[PDB]
RNA sequence: AUAUAUAUAUAUAUAUA
RNA sequence: UAUAUAUAUAUAUAUAUA
């Protein structure tokens, strides 16, 4: 996989994440890790197969 | 911790009695564990008061040992007599070294018995042999004997380190035991009644010998330490220079394969050029005569090492040759008498048959350089030359004056010699003339001082009166500004890193080029420095008296001319016996303000002439002439390739042409490397001197043991980075004795690892070497506030002098001369500068530091209960630290190592991320008031005063700016544009870049903006809260290196620092200081 | 200003950023009334 | 009701409240709580029935 | 009169003051208090009457 | 005697 | 009863009745 | 349809250098 520490950094520069502002773009980064990449690839294949 | 384990075995060695006990003291951040610490410390004081053990108590209170951290270890020792000599005879097995007598050219410098070298008691000056360190010989022998019993049973590799440090100890111990260990006083000064039968230079020999045999690691080290310990008992004079001699020649033999380079704007590149080393046959005949002077001196294992290297001439074995040169300076200082050091220096032979055709060009080249340095700040009437009386007096060095004067400050009279204290007396009694400087002639001569070099003959130095500082401050502060914007003077190449500054040597080195490094035998007292150097400067102030029009820029330029008329003839005042000897000395005065700004003029303007006369035979094209006082080089680029005859016929034409100006010199030329400072470019790899005497100071200081134990460690980390590995188990053993404090009789208090290694005023040594570690755990940030609470102390001497009628008459006479107004924010701001300037006086700063440590003893005998909510540097890093996520990452070795003497755990960082490319300057912005005050007035205010000004009224900022001297339309353009409101956010941000250091003993070598450290640091970016952004990318860049030094592996961080925690940290960074920041947390 | 008690005692990050933005507004509104007095 | 912790948290992103800027949007979040919801449903009905 | 603690707090929102910069709208609020409106009402009436 | 130190050294170890 | 000049970098520390 | 400008704080101690 693309490294989960190297992807949220690039995802924090495509957005304009800035402090001293309550943005709705801070929540674009929650729940991104490699444990949930191997969990959604499995529950999509294994739900269609059963 | 490892240091606490060395503590509890040092106690079990020095106190081998059943009457001895050790009581550990503990503290903790928990309020529950503090009451666990109070009850434990109370019971070990009652049970060990009456003969009850502690093995039944450490199990019952094992909830505090494994969880709280150690504060100190108390030591009960009912030992009446020191048992040093009782365990010295166990190692006193060898034959005692008999001293030699025919090896020195003097009598007092020979190693004779002190009863025969000094006949009676009254004429015993210990200042020839005095180590002047605050340890003893009796404490050094316990520091080696502790090491020689811990490492007795060793494995088959570590045994040979122990064995080579034992046969070198039987040389020391069997000589000390023959005469007995000398007993010092309480001031660590060896008296006459104990040195009656001992040989002179036994303390300073066995102190310099113990420093050597705690550095013998390999068999290449043992052959040097065997032939220097035996010889330094005999000849104290010639030995340090005979071994250190061929390293000026041996730097010219090695080839260049791949070298560093610094380009013109000072930044580091890497070059790959291959340059041969071309030396004539008169270098190998000058090297054989440097290896026969080392054979007549007795040593025979060193020139066998050099002659086994001359058949190689390779850079792979040059770390052995740099080791031999560095072990030479560890034999101890060459201290001699004040009479024989001056009268052998102030003796020189002048000659009227000198080439006068060469002096009238040398005088003119000094004339055209002094005018070139001051044509701009004199044609435009500068704000610092118009205030030469004040800018020289308000910023006055307070080191010393010539004589001891009975100064009377109100009630408390004091015998001081400090220079700013003489100004306060003479401005009170009216015997102070501003425009008259006193004549140093046959009446009122110049007093003398001395400075001791570890291998050089003891030199003298000149202490001019204070009126020769006010005359010379403003002009020479304008000559140091031009020395930082010229490529020739070596104030330009002066940075933190050493590859950047001394790396312009290897820019023009090729096979058609010839480098030329010359060292004059003595730069003071040369023939070309008496008359043609003064009269070249006096002529330069005649053409500068026509450049301007003021009555005040001429008057300060008629004082800087008057100090050169008065020094053309001079006299030095040196006493001997009961007579005072006045010696005429018209040459240059090492000790003025002028002594470095005009040793870079007089040596550039000399070598610009001697490079002109050798161009009658060889036509070349010179590239750089860098000059640093005496030590200068000048690269010459030729037409043909440089051969073995053009090197010989230039070294015979620079030596002879310097002899035409009666300047005795040796002139060395090479094509590969020089020795400009003590930093040596050899084969494209910078090699350093690495000789710092740990256990021998050149002079006794104004410091206590708790501060001299820090400079024992600070002289070790510089010695280790430069390639002289002293054993860390001996340095740690020597800190456990210097930081010892005797509370009562028969009770010593020893601080733990957390008292010494923490980041506070009471810092001695870092936990792991070469790195600063700010401890973010709760038991270690809590004790930092316990040490930052008692650092603010008051001394009773400095407050009896600050309320006198003399010190107030000096501030009110200095505040009236500066400002033509009334305001008291400067009179209360000048008086806080001279109260801070009086710390150079010895009993003031000693009563500051002794009130630091005697208030620490009340904190160390008890568990600490001081709870305070102060924001520290170590509290910022407690909030950043849980948001770092480490991950192991691999990183290759790309860049090349340029310093081969570095240790392995530091060199691996340089080979991965690279040596430093450019000096990072990220100091934010200076405030807009300090660019408005420092441009008109010469008063530089502190940044805690400019914040006090801004928070005043709008009409009270304008009164303050007009007070200093700013015109009305300039302050009303400042105040009216409301840029005093923007300067609240540039003073408060100026304390953020001051906070954390990218420079240290070790951190200067690395490249912090490298594209291999920026690959591991993965921090998401937030546009606002700029102060937090700097401290995140700086602490992340420091955390990877502080991990990669300790363990040799690289980690890659990820700091998704949330927006709610940045604004909590943004106000923590603005509330470190003790002033009103607009944004606080709670 | 006058925020409910369910937000002040919260623990999510998005309800912690709101409190440390309404706090730096009242620490800036109190400061622009002091700058007038300057 | 929709939770007053999870509503001002949602309201403060549609407003884009900016720290270090005095907006007229920081006052839209006054008095939003579940106790003045059941006090305005009742005053609107009990005044109509009387 | 309008209370000067609440008149500034409304005027400092129509202007949209931003911290950490120097704007030309923090000078719109200087010299506004009840000691001055009660003193500029008299300097207009009593200078016309004499 | 020195039986106390070997029980006190390993307290720190 | 008490002697240690000047300059250049670098680091540590400090400012309050 | 619109996201400000600007390079040498001071003092003492300590080491490296001249
Ligand atoms: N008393 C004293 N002890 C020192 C001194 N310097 C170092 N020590 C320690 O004392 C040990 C050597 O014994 P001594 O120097 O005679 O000190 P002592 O055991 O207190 O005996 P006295 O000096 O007579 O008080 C060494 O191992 C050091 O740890 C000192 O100046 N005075
Ligand atoms: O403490 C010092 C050291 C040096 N200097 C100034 O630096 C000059 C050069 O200092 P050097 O150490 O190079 O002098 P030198 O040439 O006499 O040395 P040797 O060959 O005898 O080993 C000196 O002549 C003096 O002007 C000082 O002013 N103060």
């Amino acid at each position: 996989l693309v490294s989960t520490e190297a992807q949220i950094q690039k995802m924090s520069q495509d957005l304009q994440l800035e402090a001293l502002t309550i943005q709705s773009e801070t929540q674009f980064l929650t729940g991104i890790n490699s444990q949930a990449a191997n969990d959604c690839f499995k529950t999509l294949i294994a739900a269609m197969l059963s | 911790g490892k240091y606490n384990l060395i503590l509890s075995e040092y106690l079990s060695f020095i106190y081998n009695s059943q009457s001895a006990v050790q009581i550990p003291i503990y503290y903790s951040s928990n309020s529950e564990l503090e009451n666990r610490c109070i009850e434990f410390h109370s019971k070990c004081l009652e049970n060990s008061k009456n003969g009850l053990s502690l093995k039944k108590l450490f199990v019952e209170y094992s909830d505090v040992i494994e969880n709280a951290t150690l504060l100190s270890i108390l030591s009960y020792s009912y030992d009446k007599y020191n048992a040093v000599e009782r365990k010295l005879v166990k190692y006193a097995k060898g034959k005692p070294l008999e001293a030699d007598l025919t090896v020195n050219e003097l009598d007092y410098e020979n190693n004779k018995i002190t009863s025969e070298l000094f006949p009676t008691a009254e004429e015993y000056t210990d200042l020839l042999m005095d180590p002047a360190i605050l340890t003893s010989l009796s404490s050094n022998l316990n520091a080696v004997m502790f090491w020689l019993e811990k490492h007795e049973n060793d494995v088959a590799e570590k045994l040979k380190i122990y064995k080579r440090r034992l046969d070198l100890f039987t040389i020391v111990a069997s000589t000390v035991n023959k005469y007995g260990v000398p007993r010092h006083n309480a001031k660590y000064r060896y008296e006459y009644e104990v040195m009656k039968d001992k040989p002179y230079y036994l303390v300073t020999w066995a102190n310099s010998s113990i420093e050597m045999l705690m550095s013998v690691f390999s068999h290449e080290d043992y052959l040097i330490a065997r032939e220097l310990i035996v010889l330094s008992y005999s000849n104290r004079s010639t030995l340090a220079k005979l071994v250190s001699s061929p390293m000026s020649i041996l730097v010219a033999l090695v080839d260049i394969n791949g070298t560093f380079i610094t380009n013109e704007e000072l930044e580091l590149e890497f070059s790959n050029k291959y340059v041969r080393a071309i030396v004539p046959d008169q270098t190998f005949d000058e090297l054989k005569q440097m290896l026969d002077n080392m054979r007549k001196a007795g040593l025979t294992d060193i020139p066998k090492m050099i002659q086994d290297w001359l058949v190689d001439c390779s850079i792979e074995k040059f770390p052995l040759m740099a080791k031999i040169y560095s072990w030479s300076f560890h034999v101890g200082f060459r201290k001699q008498k004040m009479l024989d050091a001056a009268l052998d220096q102030l003796k020189t032979e002048y000659t009227e048959d000198v080439d006068d055709e060469m002096y009238r060009e040398y005088t003119m080249l000094i004339r055209d350089e002094v005018v070139k340095m001051l044509e701009e700040p004199v044609k435009h009437d500068d704000h610092l030359l118009q205030d030469s009386e004040l800018a020289g007096l308000l910023s006055m060095s307070s080191a010393s004056n010539g004589e001891s004067r009975q100064l009377k400050f109100g009630r408390k009279t004091i015998f001081s010699t400090k220079k700013n204290m003489h100004v306060m007396d003479d401005m009170a009694n009216g015997r102070y003339t501003p425009g008259i400087i006193p004549p140093v002639n046959v009446d009122k001569p110049i007093p003398l001082g001395r400075r001791d070099v570890p291998g050089r003959r003891t030199r003298i130095i000149f202490i001019l009166p204070y009126e020769y500082f006010i005359a010379q401050h403003a002009v020479v502060e304008k000559m140091l500004i031009y020395a930082k914007h010229t490529r020739e003077y070596a104030e330009f190449y002066s940075q933190s890193n050493q590859l950047l500054s001394y790396g312009d040597v290897t820019r023009f080195l090729s096979n058609n080029s010839m480098v030329l490094y010359t060292d004059v035998s003595q730069w003071d007292s040369s023939q070309h420095n008496t008359q043609p150097f003064r009269k070249g400067i006096i002529m330069g102030l005649d053409m500068l008296a026509n450049m301007t029009n003021d009555a005040r820029v001429i008057q300060t330029l008629n004082l800087y001319k008057q100090t050169q008329i008065n020094l053309m003839d001079s006299y030095v005042q040196i006493p001997d016996g009961n007579v005072i000897k006045k010696i005429q000395y018209g040459a240059v005065a090492s000790g003025e303000k002028q002594t470095k700004a005009a040793n870079s003029i007089a040596n550039l303007a000399l070598i610009k002439t001697v490079l002109s006369r050798i161009s009658n035979k060889y036509s070349f094209a010179t590239k750089i002439i860098r000059v640093d006082g005496d030590d200068n080089y000048a690269v010459l680029q030729f037409n043909t390739e440089v051969t073995k005859q053009m090197v010989q016929d230039v070294s015979n034409d620079v030596r002879e042409t310097y002899a035409r100006m009666n300047t005795k010199v040796k002139a060395l030329v090479s094509t590969v490397g020089i020795e400009i400072a003590k930093r040596y470019i050899a084969g494209g790899k910078i090699f350093f001197r690495a000789g710092i005497n740990l256990l021998n100071n050149e002079k006794k200081g104004q410091s206590t043991q708790w501060d001299q134990a820090a400079v024992l460690y600070s002289n070790y980390i510089v010695n280790r980075l430069r390639g002289f590995e002293t054993d860390r188990e001996f340095i740690l053993t020597k800190i456990m004795q210097m930081t010892s404090v005797a509370i009562t009789g028969s009770l010593r208090l020893f601080p733990s690892e957390r008292v010494l290694t923490t980041n506070s005023t009471f810092k001695v040594f870092d936990s792991e070497d070469f790195i600063i570690e700010y401890g973010t755990t709760d038991d270690e940030v809590y004790i930092q506030r316990a040490f930052m609470s008692l650092s603010s102390q008051k001394s009773g001497i400095a407050d009896e002098i600050a309320a006198s009628s003399t010190f107030k008459n000096y501030v009110s006479r200095l505040s009236e001369q500066l400002l033509f107004s009334k305001n008291n924010i400067v009179s209360r701001g000048i008086a806080l500068t001279e109260k801070a300037k009086l710390n150079s006086y010895a009993p003031i700063s000693l009563e500051k530091r002794r009130a630091q440590i005697s208030a620490l003893l009340t904190m160390l005998q008890k568990p600490v209960t001081f709870k305070s909510s102060k924001i520290t540097i170590n509290d910022i890093l407690r909030d950043i630290k849980p948001f770092f996520t480490v991950n192991e990452a691999h990183l290759p070795i790309q860049y090349q190592k340029f310093m081969p003497t570095l240790p392995d755990n530091v060199q691996y960082i340089i080979q991965c991320i690279g040596s430093r490319t450019y000096q990072i300057e990220d100091d934010g912005s200076k405030s807009a008031i300090s660019r408005l005050i420092s441009k008109y007035s010469v008063y530089k205010p502190s940044i805690e005063e400019l914040y006090k000004v801004i928070s005043l009224h709008e009409n009270e900022i304008q009164l303050y700016l007009i007070s200093l001297g700013i015109p009305k339309i300039d302050a009303d353009t400042y105040v009216g544009s409301k840029i005093y409101s923007q300067d609240k956010y540039r003073i408060l941000e100026s304390y953020v870049y001051n906070l954390l250091s990218i420079n240290y003993g070790c951190y200067q070598l690395f490249d912090f903006n490298s594209p291999d450290l920026e690959k591991l640091i993965r921090i998401p970016f937030k546009g606002k809260i700029p102060a937090v952004t700097f401290i995140l990318h700086l602490y992340a860049k420091l955390e990877v290196i502080n991990h990669a030094i300790k363990n040799g592996s690289w980690i890659s961080l990820f700091c998704n620092y949330p927006k709610s925690e940045m604004i909590k940290l943004w106000k923590k960074m603005w509330n470190i200081t003790s002033l009103r920041s607009p944004y606080t947390n709670a | 200003i006058k925020i409910a008690d369910e937000v002040k005692k919260s623990n999510k990050e998005e309800s912690k950023q709101l409190l440390e933005v309404l706090k730096t507004k009242e620490e800036h509104q109190k400061e622009v009334q002091y700058e007038i007095l300057q």
